[PDB]
């Protein structure tokens, strides 16, 4: 039950108590993911209009 | 002094952000017009509150915050609310139509067309920072914007601010305050693409906030205002160290250092007490030992789970009010001899304690009663994995039938991103079991 | 209309409970994976406790205490008694036991030999028994070499404890036995002892000079009915009930089952369960737990009661399935889910 | 400003649509001339969802009236609120559709569809942000069925990413104008499977039985059937017309009600339904017991024959929201054998403080039930009873159609039935 690193100031204090010791994707790669999903949307919509055109 | 920029995404983040900045102002003595009489340095200063508030020559104290929603209704409240004068227009960003609770819609379809805008507005706040620490991102798991757009924003922040820290306050989905059936999908999609981009995440289960409001506040049908006023008390306790003089958790880095020895396991459990109903004429003021003991009761945890059946990796006690170190260690001693507190063998069995003499501020007319002392315990327990298990199980039930999956595929998402996200959660639950179970 | 699920088809006990529940016309059974339920008769292994108590407007009750395995595991119980100050290492009603991991894997090997050498030098009886939870696989021996070598040949943790060389023998027969007591703990953590116990007796005369033939040393109902040739001779199914056993203690020993044995049993049950209450209690939990336990005791020639093991999924004596199972619906289920005596249990009052 | 464009087509479409605007115009304080005269701001909060604002604080519905004959629309223009509809939004021909799906879809209808789409485009261009469209029509006639579905196909081509919603009256031999209604309905139901996000199935038989048995109406009339449709339409749209966060925005509703793209045909329900003991107060339990009762459901399907994929309930009036949750969570927890267990929390509830005219409180039921297949089964059987003999086909082959197109519509609906069947097990 040890207290360590006691720091006190005008608005409070902070300390530590030890009971027992122990025993990314680049900007380019994000635009590609975004544009890839935008392309599949454009493809899916293209098949819808082709369906409607028929 | 190093600055912290807050980012609120979606309806949950924006309404929760509102409650926090209302509370922050009452705490630092900032009036709705932005004026702060106590600040004797007009239009400048590197005080502790300057980490969250910038200043103008006119003496206005402006939050370092950005509000982002794909629909204008929620953010319009801020523009005409009590604290409309705190922010300037650039800080509030709104779209025309929302993500319809569709992760793929917020991350891809709509997100792609507004992502760089949030970044530009953020850059503007960063340009006022002489030493930016990082970001605090508030969002929900279940919303289309909260889930979808947030994960895209985190990916870009890691690119545009590599060395900066990023913390989350995330709303875990709760059927009692939700009408969306697909929130499990969204929650798991956003956790998979955000995991490697967040250094510390404080999950708040709406189920827990809901029950605390009914049990302790005697609210029969808690509203969002009730849920947010209480969530901002917990958030205030967690961010207080960054806004007040102190030596514990003085920068966002210290949160990872003191609470996250393993990077993927960065979801500390929060526990707050006391929550007292203001309608009570007068309440027997609780002691340091009693409120500390309450930190180990499931009834006031931000996520309902049983820490008795997990292993702690870290533990911070954040006291506010009439509390001296002598009382703290006395209660801790007793709690150890009665409570089941099992730490991981590769982490010390100890507690970092922070005391702020200013007791919790209560919003006038709010639901919480003024108390002489309160505490928030931040403990990284393997028990919080119970929340991942519940959510992953709901995901499996629907995904096994591919129910609702066509909505996500139709917005440009590939079906394989579902199982890719799910296998990552399977790996997250395994990490918790390897660390906690024998 | 209450609802419940069944996730352990192999439970003869709760099979009857589910049979009685449906007979009440006020309980409806649901599929094993339907989350909207009031009562879960859960599986034995890996019961998903973390998914309980998260259904809006449903008080959920499960038939297993999370964490009670610490008491119902051979090695776990030994660790619990030696490390729990409430039980202490000097516990007088639990045989001197040690945890021994096979050498192919803390461990108490050297600690076991130390006490073993002490007995060998002191002319004292030095007969130990090795067993584990992965058995039907038990070995009784007086040589430490055989005991340790037997465990190394296996691959699971084992426990070596003192073999009771002076067990109380029934007459006529000169035969060993054990006592099974069923204990039901409810959501409020009341400890109820079933007024009906059973003696699982050996139909073979106890022989202290041959631990090789384990038919007269192991009173398991399956061993007696398989390797014992006098099965059912003295009592039906090698099962004596409290009424008979009590009359015997009076005629033979001039005492009662209550004074000589039952007080110690009730004290042991209290001590064991009260010890772990802070760890498994569901008093302030988002769901509620109850569980049925099967304690097994030994009695020596001095009428001292020794605890053998605790069973988490115990079976019942055929003659007592109806009385007990209904008793489970009364104090465990209907106590939280009431329906629109002279209790068959004995309340063991204690300080929570 | 999430505006919705309303379209009503044909005799049935325009008569039901009229009563609808009559009902909600009252709930929002709009009088027959478009002048607001309410007493609550909640009336005008989301007024722009269905109404345009004109000069002099005038509110003009965003509705387009379509028919191939003048008769019905002439009545609307002389009806109670006829003066509130934009004059230019009346688009109509003179030939008629002769209850012929082919005439509405390929010949007569085709000659008039472009002019209708000119008005849609005009109303859309004025929308700050268009949520989508809602169409009212029957499936058993010619205009609302044949041309109605022709309009959806074209509206979807020009607005591919907007929500398409319909209130579709389904024909029944018990309430029938002509024997070819099953032909027209089977042709439309395939259009809807492809081109609508949400379709509220409204069986005229259920409406009739409700009027005869429950409402105790000796001789029902279309007017009586339309009172039920008016109230139901007002109920299911309450989420949209008032301040709320549940089911608001057509796409969010579709995202939480449609687990599979083709299984988007809903069963509506309303409570109360009292016969003139009409002043008695109705308790929350009663509202819930009835709203879920089959005799209050307007699809003519027994829910206990299938399973609910999702359910959306709307309670209106000043009541105990705590008590609402309790009774809803009681129906579910008392009949969970009828809710699919692979969609957690598939029953959602919303409360609204403004009640319908003359009711302390009411409840509207919106269920995506697999029991709806019973409805498509009826139509399918009635269809094949005639088509196997090619009876009455000459009306359609004479307008340019081929028998092959009938065989396909047949197979397309029998497929839709098998789809509902596999998700019921
Ligand atoms: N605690 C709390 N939870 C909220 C609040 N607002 C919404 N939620 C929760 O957030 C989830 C829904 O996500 P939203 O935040 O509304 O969605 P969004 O981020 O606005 O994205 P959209 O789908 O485009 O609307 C549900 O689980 C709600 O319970 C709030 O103000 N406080
Ligand atoms: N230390 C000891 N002294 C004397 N007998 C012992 C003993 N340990 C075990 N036994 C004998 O072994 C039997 C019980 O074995 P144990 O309970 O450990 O195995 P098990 O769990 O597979 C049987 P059950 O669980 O049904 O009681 C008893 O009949 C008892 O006579
Ligand atoms: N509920 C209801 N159904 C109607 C009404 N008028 C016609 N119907 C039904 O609609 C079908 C006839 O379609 P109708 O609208 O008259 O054809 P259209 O004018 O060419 O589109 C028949 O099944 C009628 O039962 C009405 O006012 N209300
Ligand atoms: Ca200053
Ligand atoms: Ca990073
Ligand atoms: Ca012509
Ligand atoms: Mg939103
Ligand atoms: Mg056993
Ligand atoms: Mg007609």
């Amino acid at each position: 039950m040890e207290v360590i690193e006691l720091n006190k100031c005008t608005s409070g204090q902070s300390f530590e108590v030890i009971l027992k010791p122990p025993s990314d994707p680049s900007l380019e790669e994000i635009q590609k993911k975004l544009e890839a999903a935008e392309e599949r949307r454009k493809y899916q919509e293209a098949e819808l209009l082709k369906h409607l055109a028929e | 002094m190093r600055e912290c920029i807050s980012i609120h995404v979606g309806q949950a983040g924006v309404q929760i952000g509102n409650a926090c900045w209302e509370l922050y102002c009452l705490e630092h003595g900032i009036q709705p017009d932005g004026q702060m009489p106590s600040d004797k340095t007009i239009g400048g200063g590197d005080d502790s509150f300057n980490t969250f508030f910038s200043e103008t020559g006119a003496g206005k104290h402006v939050p370092r915050a950005v509000f982002v929603d794909l629909e204008p209704t929620v953010i319009d409240e801020v523009r005409t609310g009590t604290y409309r004068q705190l922010f300037h227009p650039e800080q509030l960003i709104t779209g025309k139509e929302d993500a319809a609770n569709n992760y793929a819609r917020g991350h891809y379809t709509i997100g792609k067309e507004i992502i760089d805008l949030v970044l530009d507005r953020i850059r503007k706040l960063a340009d006022q920072c002489t030493g930016l620490q990082g970001f605090l991102v508030f969002h929900s798991f279940g919303g289309g914007t909260g889930s979808g757009f947030t994960s895209l924003l985190m990916e870009r922040l890691s690119v545009d601010y590599g060395k900066k820290s990023k913390l989350e306050f995330s709303i875990y989905p709760a059927p009692q305050v939700s009408t969306a059936v697909v929130e499990p999908y969204n929650s798991i999609l956003t956790t998979h693409t955000t995991l490697e981009h967040s250094d510390c995440a404080f999950m708040v289960d709406n189920e827990a906030i809901y029950d605390i409001c009914r049990r302790n506040l005697d609210i029969e049908r808690p509203t969002y205002t009730n849920l947010n006023r209480l969530i901002s008390q917990i958030v205030s306790s967690i961010t207080a160290s960054l806004r007040f003089d102190g030596a514990l958790n003085v920068d966002l880095t210290e949160f990872q250092t003191n609470l996250v020895p393993y990077p993927r396991i960065h979801f500390p459990l929060a526990t707050y007490a006391p929550v007292i109903s203001a309608e009570k004429a007068y309440h027997e003021q609780l002691s340091v030992a009693e409120i500390t003991n309450a930190c180990f009761e499931p009834a006031n945890q931000m996520v309902k789970c049983d820490p008795r059946h997990g292993k702690y990796m870290a533990c911070c006690l954040l006291y506010r009010g009439d509390v001296v170190p002598k009382d703290v260690n006395a209660a801790i001693a007793t709690i150890k001899t009665k409570r089941s507190i099992q730490f991981v063998d590769w982490c010390p069995t100890g507690f970092k304690v922070g005391i702020n003499y200013q007791p919790p501020t209560v919003v006038p007319g709010g639901d919480l009663a003024k108390v002489q002392r309160a505490v928030c315990m931040l403990s990284n327990t393997t028990a919080i994995a119970e929340a991942w298990a519940r959510l992953d199980h709901k995901f499996d039930l629907m995904y096994a039938k591919r129910a609702f999956v066509h909505w996500y595929v139709g917005e440009g998402m590939e079906e394989g991103e579902f199982s890719e996200a799910r296998e990552d959660m399977a790996a997250l639950e395994k990490d918790y079991e390897e660390v906690g179970v024998d | 209309m209450y609802t419940f699920v069944v996730r352990d088809e192999n439970s003869s006990v709760y099979a009857e409970v589910s049979r009685l529940l449906l007979a009440t016309g006020q309980w409806k059974r649901l599929r094993k994976d339907n989350p909207r339920f009031n009562l879960m008769l859960g599986e034995r292994n890996r019961l998903p406790f973390g998914r309980l108590g998260h259904e809006p407007g449903l008080v959920q009750l499960v038939n297993y205490y999370r964490g009670a395995d610490k008491l119902c595991r051979k090695a776990s119980l030994v660790k619990l008694i030696k490390t729990s100050p409430e039980l202490s290492e000097s516990c007088t009603w639990f045989p001197e036991s040690y945890v021994i991991y096979p050498t192919n894997l803390t461990d108490e090997r050297e600690v076991f030999l130390a006490a073993y050498n002490r007995r060998r030098e002191g002319r004292e009886g030095n007969v130990w028994i090795a067993k584990s939870s992965a058995g039907a696989g038990i070995l009784i021996s007086s040589e430490a070499s055989e005991l340790l070598d037997f465990i190394d040949e296996q691959g699971q943790v084992h426990v070596i404890q003192k073999y009771l060389e002076k067990p109380l023998l029934l007459e006529p027969g000169h035969r060993k036995f054990d006592i099974r007591s069923w204990v039901l703990v409810d959501h409020l953590y009341n400890i109820y002892l079933y007024r009906e116990g059973v003696l699982r007796t050996s139909s073979e005369p106890y022989n202290s000079a041959n631990f090789q033939d384990k038919t007269c040393h192991l009173t398991n109902h399956c061993i007696q009915k398989e390797y014992s040739k006098n099965y059912g001779r003295y009592e039906e199914g090698n099962e004596m009930f409290f009424e008979e056993f009590n009359q015997y203690l009076m005629d033979a020993l001039n005492t009662t089952l209550e004074n000589s044995i039952l007080l110690q049993i009730k004290h042991i049950i209290r001590s064991c369960l009260m010890c772990i209450e802070p760890a498994i209690s569901t008093k302030h939990l988002h769901y509620q737990s109850f569980q049925l336990f099967g304690f097994d005791f030994m009695v020596d020639e001095e009428l001292k009661v020794w605890l053998i093991e605790v069973n988490g999924a115990p079976a019942c004596a055929q003659k007592l399935y109806a009385e007990l199972c209904q008793g489970i619906v009364d104090v465990a289920i209907s106590s939280v889910f009431p329906l629109a005596p002279t209790s068959i249990f004995i309340k063991l009052h204690h300080h929570h | 400003m999430r505006e919705i464009v309303h379209i009503q087509a044909g005799q049935c479409g325009n008569q039901i649509g009229a009563k609808f605007w009559e009902v909600i115009s009252d709930e929002h304080g709009i009088d027959p001339t478009g002048s607001y005269h309410g007493d609550s701001d909640l009336q005008l909060e989301r007024i722009n969802v269905y109404y345009n604002e004109a000069t002099g604080n005038k509110y003009v519905p965003r509705a387009i009236l379509v028919d191939l004959e003048p008769g019905t629309m002439d009545s609307v223009r002389s009806g109670p609120f006829g003066q509130i509809f934009r004059p230019d939004n009346f688009v109509f021909g003179q030939s008629g559709a002769g209850n012929n799906w082919a005439k509405g879809h390929y010949t007569e209808g085709a000659e008039l569809v472009d002019s209708v789409l000119d008005v849609v485009r005009k109303e859309s261009e004025s929308c700050d942000c268009l949520q989508g469209f809602q169409l009212t029509h029957s499936l058993g006639g010619g205009t609302g069925s044949g041309m109605g579905t022709l309009l959806i196909s074209k509206i979807r081509e020009e607005y591919p990413d907007r929500i398409m919603n319909t209130f579709s009256v389904m024909p029944s031999p018990k309430v029938s104008d002509t024997v070819v209604e099953p032909y027209n309905a089977t042709l439309s139901v395939h259009q809807l499977v492809e081109n609508t996000d949400e379709t509220y199935c409204i069986d005229n038989e259920a409406l009739y039985d409700i009027c005869f048995r429950t409402l105790k109406l000796t001789t029902p009339t279309y007017g009586d059937l339309n009172h039920l449709v008016s109230a139901t339409m007002s109920g299911v749209t309450t989420c949209l017309r008032f301040p709320g966060q549940l089911n608001a925005d057509l796409r969010k509703l579709a995202v939480n009600m449609v687990p599979f793209p083709r299984l988007h045909f809903f069963m509506p329900g309303f409570a109360p339904l009292t016969s003139r003991q009409q002043y008695r107060a109705l308790t929350v339990p009663e509202l819930t017991q009835q709203m879920f009762d089959s005799k209050n459901m307007m699809a003519a399907c027994d829910p206990r024959h299938g399973r609910y994929l999702t359910v959306a309930a709307i309670f209106r009036g000043r009541m105990s929201m705590k008590e609402v949750d309790e009774q809803m969570l009681n129906v579910q927890n008392k009949n969970s054998s009828y809710f699919v267990e692979w969609i957690p929390n598939n029953v959602k509830t919303a409360v609204c403080d403004i009640p319908p005219r003359g009711l302390k409180m009411s409840a509207t039921f919106i269920g995506n039930s697999t029991a709806i297949q019973e409805l498509f089964k009826r139509i399918s059987e009635q269809f094949t009873a005639m088509f196997r003999r090619k009876a009455f086909l000459h009306w359609y082959t004479g307008e340019g159609m081929d028998e092959m197109e009938f065989t396909e519509a047949e197979s397309n609906m029998n497929d839709l039935v098998s789809e509902y069947q596999q998700y019921q097990d």
